[PDB]
DNA sequence: ATTATATTAATATTATATTTA
């Protein structure tokens, strides 16, 4: 179980593609309406970490939460028929099953999952809780509409021989999504989030943009990862100014940004040397 | 329902695309695929790539018209729109992305009318 | 029946030819467009316990109707007869009760002006 | 709606093409195919190939005018535009590609006016 | 099934023509609005690879995804009436059909396809996932408008004299589209992407610009292909700096670029010799 | 149907006239803006080949695509009322009509045409696909403005004196347009491009600059034609270096070029003798 | 517990000499 507080400043961008796209709006990434800054949900990073763990582990005591056919009720029923089948008086039986799943699953240990379906077994508050990403420069939506020379269903097929199904494939030129996140210790002591799991989560956050790739997302990479390791479980200084110390603004006289040569990540670690640490894993 | 003194880049860009589409439609009634069926897909995002070919094809579309005074009126309203368009931007903001289509359909409605465009042209 | 008449006139929505939905929609069938799937998961404090009281007494409709109809409209990805009429009734009652200022009351047919 | 001190290459290039088209139109009202119906298709991309013949045909177009002072005013505004044009580039950028048409229609609107070009020429 | 990670740096240009045209813009190639760099989608390279396979194979167990006369629903129904017609309990039946299609099709094995139409059979995540190309020097659009001395339809535009239908045929003078792409191993082990299929895909990527040609695209060629072969399935170093090591900038005092004699492909393989390899197939 | 790959290096110049002139620019030939090299589209060579076939054939099974008085919709409707009028189920009916037109037309068999108007009948990918020509030495535009002593329409200049209508007639002093082109085999097997059609196309490419002449184009001739005949349908070596082996640069200490006595066509067939052939038809 | 499915509008902006020891 970990005992220190970690305030990591995850920074990641996108070369050309659709990172965290919005089902609410067709196929465009989440962008700020009033300004234009791109937004990326934390569930995308969580799924990238899960895929990295699935491809760089394959062992027990670190379940990865299977895809599609993985019914949550079936997994809950399978985890219930272990040490606390019935002889535990429902109440503490749920807590025992939750502890067993935390010791067995890695997704529920690092983040969390819903285990209150049919056979209830409590819920996990979760230690590490990432936030929604947000860029600084107002990004623009390119919208790269592409075509296909093969129809899907015969009903929507044309009355001729030219069977085409176009559509749109949105893309993004740039946008350093300044992600945020905080890690607690009280819930980590209950879920069993040890330091080895924390190091594995850091390695996943660092090297998830090298394997989890597709045609819609294109090419994505992680810039830097400045973790603010504390000293105790108390609160020294508000995290607002702590995360504001690593500001990311524009460089010289430029309108937009295209790569890392147009951003100036101002890192001035001067007032955060009281009872806090600093490490660089991605940058 | 059209604001010609909004001083918005998206408004004038949409109005310009609308009058371009109107000119292309007036050039030939039996038109299958107009510019809106291909040029509008990236007009509000990459205007500097589509509006160049648009202005290149505009004089030929005006010469294709059977009436020469109609082309004169269309160029006059084109320039009255582009008065507030000090420059063609690289990419439009979300608000400007919406104002593009706003001005487009506003200018299309203002053009497809009985006595309106000619009435505004007479006071010039 | 003045409260019922006002509630159903505020619930009067556009209907096409040979429509399965009647001119006046039943209240459980109207709430079924706001529940999860079957008319049983509604909130028994602000939905099936307060909407009936607000309709049978010509009271003010709560914002819970707005939010539930919005969630089920952008969730089911379609607006069938039931959710739009409820929102029209809410807007009309909020205009009539001062809970809505800049907008105005809606009519049965399509409002080609509105300017909203 | 025209910026004469923008110091942009596309702006002055478009203004020059616009005044050239205005001169060709003033040379003869019964003109069928102007320069814009052929020269504008590659004016913003290959200006060094079209503007050469444009400057070659400019003096004959000015001499074709019935009024000699009009040609003087047109040459004066041509040079006032080309003041900021230090050189004819090989190919214009996308931003410059849009600024070409921007300045073109801006100068066309400024020219097709009652008292504007002559008023600016009087203060010189 | 492959076991190594490949980070190839595909480099290809265009002599004179329209390579990857139209994000719905008429007939112009995808270019950066803020700057001017040309962009090429990965689906063009995928279709070129498919055409190369169709012209250099003609055998079973390597389906090429037919052109216009190929309804996806019909192909899915034909692949369903094989070994798992109905006696497989829907759930695992979809996975069995997906595995059969991966063992039979080459496009779904290397990249992927949509198999969730009428008779659903799951979906393929895809191992090899190319990205959108992007040039370095801001290219310019030539726009070579050409004519035709023969009208198409009998509309009112067909004059009594010269029945002409002009239009525009856009062209590009140069632009080394610095393409990118990553290859995974976890999905390759499920789809059956063996090393022979990987070698065939490399040969296709190398020799696709010699057969797949047309009048609109003109003449296109592939410069170099520097594949970064890893050693395991884990993540050694971020791929951002790995792809940044092979930078392509301008040469001496020149404004634009016309051929290979104006570019200086700086290849300094110095820090990538830890646990990675390097090979040259196209360059 | 042909089975070998042909990479011909077409070389042709212009004595005095306007070869491939640009409608986008008045009446000047397509030239490179950044440098000054003249460019010639492939449609001009295709039309010259069509005219040569029209003047050296006059027979069936080799349609030449008629000139101004040839509506494409009328020709498509005439070709539809043959063997597949309606009893063919639209889908394969389009393919049958396309095959019939390929066996009947020569332009669609060698190059291609649009057959997707009203009565759709598919489209032809086309085997032989020429590219846009490009010279080496930066050519200069002469612009030979000439006059006329006879007015055309009753405009504003036909007053009292000599009714004159001048204008410009652009000319070019020299410029060996180094044309390029590739021939495939997969599409040739479907379109029926036999070896006799290939020989006819070679003869047309050789002897098209002797009949297709006019006053605007002046005098044009074809220098050499080095066809790179392969051995199979696969890809041996990239065509970039193959076409770069026949370089054309300047001779001795000269500024420009006027005729063939100022160019030095360096032909060093040394490394192309692996699995490829070489023939000379024009040079 | 659907509906529906055929074309608006189109005739000319502008147009009179910088500077010359």
């Amino acid at each position: 179980t970990i005992e220190k507080r970690y305030d990591f400043v995850f920074l990641f961008d996108v070369q050309d593609g659709n990172p965290n796209g919005d089902p609410d709006a067709g196929n465009l990434p989440r962008i700020d309406p009033q300004t234009g800054e791109g937004l990326v949900t934390d569930v995308c990073l969580k799924r990238k970490v899960r895929n990295f763990i699935q491809m760089t582990q394959n062992d027990e005591h670190h379940d990865i939460f299977i895809r599609e056919k993985g019914i949550l009720n079936n997994l809950i029923d399978e985890a219930h028929e272990q040490e606390n089948v019935k002889g535990k008086e429902k109440g503490e039986k749920t807590e025992a099953a939750r502890q067993y799943m935390c010791s067995r699953y890695y997704d529920i240990r690092t983040f969390g999952a819903v285990m209150t379906t049919g056979k209830n077994a409590g819920q996990v508050r979760g230690p590490v809780q990432l936030t929604f990403s947000r860029s600084i420069d107002p990004i623009m939506t390119l919208e790269h509409s592409i075509t296909r020379m093969a129809v899907t269903n015969e009903k929507d097929a044309s009355e001729t021989g030219d069977n085409r199904t176009m559509g749109r494939k949105f893309t993004v030129p740039y946008g350093l999504y300044r992600c945020h996140g905080f890690i607690s210790t009280h819930f980590a002591k209950q879920t069993g989030f040890s330091e080895n799991d924390l190091e594995l989560f850091w390695q996943a956050l660092v090297n998830m943009f090298d394997h989890d790739h597709s045609a819609a997302r294109g090419q994505m990479n992680a810039r830097g990862l400045y973790v603010f390791e504390h000293s105790n479980n108390l609160g020294d200084a508000p995290a607002d100014s702590l995360f504001k110390r690593i500001q990311v603004v524009k460089k010289d006289g430029v309108e937009v940004v295209r790569s890392f040569d147009d951003y100036l990540v101002s890192v001035d670690d001067k007032n955060l040397e009281e009872t806090k640490l600093l490490r660089k894993l991605g940058g | 329902g059209l604001d010609r003194n909004r001083q918005d880049i998206g408004y004038v860009l949409g109005r310009l695309f609308a009058v371009l589409e109107k000119i292309q439609a007036e050039a030939n009634p039996g038109l299958n695929a107009t510019i809106a069926d291909r040029y509008f897909g990236s007009a509000s995002s990459t205007p500097i790539a589509v509006f160049g070919t648009l202005m290149r094809l505009l004089p030929h579309h005006l010469n294709k018209l059977e009436f020469e005074g109609r082309a004169v009126q269309l160029q006059w309203e084109i320039r009255q729109i582009l008065e507030h368009c000090q420059r063609f931007p690289n990419h439009l903001n979300l608000e400007q992305q919406g104002l593009f289509a706003i001005g487009y359909y506003h200018e299309t409605q203002f053009l497809f009318t009985k006595d309106a465009l000619k009435n505004l042209f007479n006071e010039a | 029946s003045e409260s019922i008449a006002a509630w159903y006139d505020d619930l009067q929505m556009v209907r096409g030819e040979n429509s399965p939905y009647p001119e006046y929609m039943p209240l459980p069938r109207l709430l079924g467009n706001l529940v999860l799937d079957g008319k049983m998961e509604n909130l028994p404090s602000d939905l099936i316990a307060q909407i009936t009281d607000a309709a049978l007494n010509n009271r003010v409709l709560p914002v819970s109707l707005l939010q539930a109809a919005l969630r089920r409209n952008k969730a089911e990805q379609k607006i069938t007869y039931g959710r739009a009429s409820l929102l029209k009734a809410y807007i009309n009652r909020a205009i009539r009760a001062g809970r809505l200022k800049n907008m105005k009351e809606l009519t049965m047919g399509l409002d080609r002006n509105r300017q909203d």
